[PDB]
């Protein structure tokens, strides 16, 4: 059999080491073309891609096992709580955004450079669309998730 | 067990053929 | 390319966007008298007096015309190759001659000195990206 | 009457070792 | 694209020159003293497959034959 | 005596007077200026509509196309599809309506992610519509419609369910 594990490109000296996991054909195609490393989009398309993701996600824990679980406003609960950390979520990027950031980083599973996100305004515009996409992924899981028996009702 | 039906058949009519035309669209497609 | 375009009002066939984005011809040709003729696609026209121009689409259009004005006692039919850049050749009468006639200038290309009945069979040639009519 | 719920499960469960090796085989031979 | 093959049995009629509508045909003179006159297929990018150059070959059978290959804008004869 | 045989073949007559024309001033172009094509009616509306009006983002453009389909394609599902005599006919309307805006994204993102290959040029719009001429403007347009669609789609479910207190 051959050998599986390799140093990063054809310098041995750096840190990065080629693995199944790190360099694979399966997982490089789903991580560079996940919405942060995608090719041709903008910044703006990419955060709310990333915040419909998002705000869909954590609708589910503040409903389900949060205060309120066994009573009537239990899932409203949840996207309220849910909303409360899209904003706090996208406050967290405009700091990090307003404050200089130093850089993206390349790696093996994402060789070229990921995206515009060197720059403030790569990440502020990225700031603005997750609490747009974050708002409303949580506001279609509440939705969905009140009136499920009315879907399957049907 | 005859959830497992309501479950398969919409992804055999539905899922997979879009998984399908939309790989291979692009596919045939690239330069 | 220095010529008056045949008046006529226009046509739906005519130039595509193929034009500007990939090749366009255009056919030449000076005129005794002015007349009407048939356009390649579709429709009538009638050719100016002297220096007529006129783009065509494909190069098919323009020989096309080209044996239409023979009709009309006109051989001095010109084509051309307009590329997106601008760039434009001699394409039909490369050499001045025209291509029935003979000059020395040319070349033989693609002659086989055997006979079809002497082609080598295919089985001999496979696997070898070789065909059986070279 | 039918087969358990469980034996049902399980034959999904194997199905999955053709299918990879099927993905591998195919992708093998486009090479 | 295609390719327009003349062979040894040409006579130099012209006629293949004359029933080409796409001009990837021409006569050359021969150094021979067969004749003056062979068909060529000089510009082959033209040629858009229509089998008029075998029509008008009166061999007993063709001197000159097209075989069919790769397509293109041009060949399959496309304005757009 | 020649009621109108003496008028024929003069600039003045009305009939003589030509409406149709060669596709800007080449005859040799393919298309024809007609009244349909290039009145100032017809050129007003199809330039200043979304798709091609000046001076708007990509993402604004698709968010008025979406909301325009997402409140038309509501109509269909709910009084001509099935379960259409029923008490939850306009909710099928809604989950039916929003499922051909995800297919219509995802149709937009797939001729998106294909690198598209240009936008043409007409008579009615002499000008090229807009930067949705790459690979980034049509993504960003494929976003903006799915939002307006499931908001057109809520919009004519709203006040369809809601019409008897309106
Ligand atoms: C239900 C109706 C209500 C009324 C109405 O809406 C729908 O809104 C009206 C709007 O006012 C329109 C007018 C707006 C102004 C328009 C102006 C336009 O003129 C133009 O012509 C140019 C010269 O070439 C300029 O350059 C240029 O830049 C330009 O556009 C012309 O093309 C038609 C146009 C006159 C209009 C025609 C149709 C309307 C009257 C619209 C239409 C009836
Ligand atoms: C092979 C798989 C398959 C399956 C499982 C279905 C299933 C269905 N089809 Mg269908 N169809 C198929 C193939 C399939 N189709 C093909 C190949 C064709 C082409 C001929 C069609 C053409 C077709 C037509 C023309 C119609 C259907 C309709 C329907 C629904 C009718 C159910 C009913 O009794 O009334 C309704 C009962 C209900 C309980 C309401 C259903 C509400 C919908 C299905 C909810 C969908 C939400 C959706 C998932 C949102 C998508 C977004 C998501 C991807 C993110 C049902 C869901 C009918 C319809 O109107 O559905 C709405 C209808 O008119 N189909
Ligand atoms: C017995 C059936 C059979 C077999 C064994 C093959 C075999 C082959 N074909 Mg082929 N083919 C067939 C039928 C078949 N063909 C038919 C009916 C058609 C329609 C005309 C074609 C059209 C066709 C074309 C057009 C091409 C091939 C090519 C090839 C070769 C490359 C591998 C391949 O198919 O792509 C694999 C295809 C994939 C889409 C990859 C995914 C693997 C399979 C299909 C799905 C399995 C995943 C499974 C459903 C999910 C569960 C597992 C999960 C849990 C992980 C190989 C020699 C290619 C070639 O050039 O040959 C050298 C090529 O270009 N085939
Ligand atoms: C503790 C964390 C947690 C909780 C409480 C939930 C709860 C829920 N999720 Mg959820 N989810 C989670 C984590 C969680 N998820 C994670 C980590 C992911 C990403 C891997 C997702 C991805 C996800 C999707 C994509 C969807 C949901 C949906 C739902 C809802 C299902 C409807 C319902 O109530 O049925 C009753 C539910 C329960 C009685 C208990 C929860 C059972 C769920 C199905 C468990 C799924 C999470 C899984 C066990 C975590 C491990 C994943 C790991 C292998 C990666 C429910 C509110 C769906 C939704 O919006 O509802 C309409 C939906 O579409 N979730
Ligand atoms: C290979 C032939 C074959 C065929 C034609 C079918 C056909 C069918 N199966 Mg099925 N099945 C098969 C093998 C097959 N099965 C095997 C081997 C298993 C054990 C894992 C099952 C387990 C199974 C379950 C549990 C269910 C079905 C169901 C169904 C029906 C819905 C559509 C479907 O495929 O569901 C999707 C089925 C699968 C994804 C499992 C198929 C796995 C095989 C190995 C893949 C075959 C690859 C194929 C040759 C690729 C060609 C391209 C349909 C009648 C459903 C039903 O009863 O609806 C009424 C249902 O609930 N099947
Ligand atoms: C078969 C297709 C179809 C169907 C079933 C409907 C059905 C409906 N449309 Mg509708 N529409 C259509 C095509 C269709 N439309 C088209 C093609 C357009 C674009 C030209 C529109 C534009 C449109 C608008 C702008 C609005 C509607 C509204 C409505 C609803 C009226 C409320 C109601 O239930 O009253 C009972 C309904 C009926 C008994 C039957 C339908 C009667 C409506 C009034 C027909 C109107 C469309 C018109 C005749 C289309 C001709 C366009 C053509 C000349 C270009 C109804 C559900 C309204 C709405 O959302 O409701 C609040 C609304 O504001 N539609
Ligand atoms: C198997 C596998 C896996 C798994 C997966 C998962 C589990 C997934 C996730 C999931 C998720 C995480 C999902 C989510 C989704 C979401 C969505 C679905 C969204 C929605 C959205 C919306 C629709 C919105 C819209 C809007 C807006 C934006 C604004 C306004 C309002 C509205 C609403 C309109 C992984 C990859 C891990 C690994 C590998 C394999
Ligand atoms: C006469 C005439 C005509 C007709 C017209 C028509 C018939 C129209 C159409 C109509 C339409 C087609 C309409 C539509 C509209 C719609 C709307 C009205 C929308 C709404 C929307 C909204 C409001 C939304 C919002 C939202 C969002 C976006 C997100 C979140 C949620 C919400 C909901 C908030 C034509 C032009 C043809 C031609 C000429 C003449
Ligand atoms: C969803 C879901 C589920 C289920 C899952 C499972 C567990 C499944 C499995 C199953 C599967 C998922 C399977 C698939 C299939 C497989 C196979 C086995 C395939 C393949 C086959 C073959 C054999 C192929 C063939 C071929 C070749 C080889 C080459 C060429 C092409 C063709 C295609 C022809 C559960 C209930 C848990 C939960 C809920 C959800
Ligand atoms: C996937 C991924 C990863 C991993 C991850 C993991 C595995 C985990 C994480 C984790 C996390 C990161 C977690 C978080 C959590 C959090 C929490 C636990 C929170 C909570 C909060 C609360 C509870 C609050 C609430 C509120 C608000 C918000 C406002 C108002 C007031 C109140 C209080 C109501 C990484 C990074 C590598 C990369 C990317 C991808
Ligand atoms: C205006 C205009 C126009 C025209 C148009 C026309 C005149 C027509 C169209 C037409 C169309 C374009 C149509 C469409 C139709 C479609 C349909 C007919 C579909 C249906 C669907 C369904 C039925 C399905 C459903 C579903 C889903 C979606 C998912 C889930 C499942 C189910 C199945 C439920 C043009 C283009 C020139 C241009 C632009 C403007
Ligand atoms: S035999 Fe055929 S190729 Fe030879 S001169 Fe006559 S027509 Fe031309
Ligand atoms: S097939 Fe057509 S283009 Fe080719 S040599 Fe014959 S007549 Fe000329």
């Amino acid at each position: 059999n051959r050998e599986v594990v390799f140093p990063a490109g054809r310098d041995p000296q750096w840190g990065n080491l080629e693995t199944p996991v790190n360099a694979s054909p399966l997982v490089k195609w789903f991580i560079n073309n996940l919405p942060a490393y995608r090719p041709g989009l903008t910044p703006f398309r990419r955060g709310l891609e990333v915040g419909m993701a998002h705000g869909y996600f954590l609708f589910g824990p503040f409903a389900k096992l949060g205060p309120l679980r066994d009573a009537a406003n239990a899932n409203l609960a949840g996207l309220l709580g849910a909303i409360g950390l899209v904003v706090l979520f996208t406050l967290a990027l405009s700091l990090y955004a307003n404050s200089n950031p130093p850089t993206a980083l390349a790696s093996v599973t994402v060789p070229n450079p990921p995206d515009a996100f060197q720059s403030k305004e790569g990440w502020n515009n990225f700031a603005s669309a997750f609490l747009i996409g974050g708002i409303g992924g949580a506001v279609v899981a509440y939705f969905l998730t009140s009136n499920l028996a009315l879907i399957q009702g049907l | 067990a005859s959830f497992l039906s309501s479950i398969f058949v919409p992804v055999i009519g539905w899922v997979v053929p879009i998984a399908t035309f939309s790989f291979l669209f692009l596919y045939i497609e690239r330069e | 390319l220095s010529g008056k375009t045949p008046l006529f009002a226009g046509s739906t066939g005519g130039l595509l966007t193929k034009a500007v984005e990939e090749e366009k011809y255009a056919i030449t040709w000076t005129s005794p008298k002015a007349q009407v003729f048939e356009l390649p696609t579709g429709g009538a026209a009638t050719m100016h007096e002297g220096e007529n121009l006129l783009y065509i689409a494909r190069k098919e259009y323009g020989i096309a015309l080209g044996g239409q004005l023979r009709k009309f006692k006109i051989t001095n039919y010109k084509i051309y190759r307009i590329l997106p850049s601008g760039e434009t050749t001699f394409i039909h009468p490369a050499d001045g001659v025209f291509p029935e006639k003979v000059n020395a200038g040319r070349e033989k290309v693609r002659f086989n000195a055997r006979s079809i009945g002497e082609n080598p069979n295919p089985s001999q040639v496979k696997f070898s990206g070789k065909a059986t009519y070279d | 009457s039918s087969i358990s719920d469980t034996q049902v499960y399980i034959a999904l469960v194997v199905a999955l070792i053709p299918g990879l090796l099927a993905w591998r085989l195919a992708t093998e031979l486009y090479k | 694209s295609h390719t327009v093959k003349i062979y040894d049995t040409c006579i130099g009629c012209t006629q293949c020159v004359r029933a080409c509508p796409t001009d990837v045909l021409e006569m050359v003179p021969w150094d021979g003293c067969k004749a003056a006159q062979v068909a060529s297929s000089p510009r082959t990018e033209d040629c858009v497959g229509c089998k008029r150059c075998e029509t008008a070959c009166p061999t007993d059978f063709l001197s000159i034959r097209v075989y069919l290959g790769a397509e293109t804008t041009r060949s399959m004869g496309l304005a757009y």
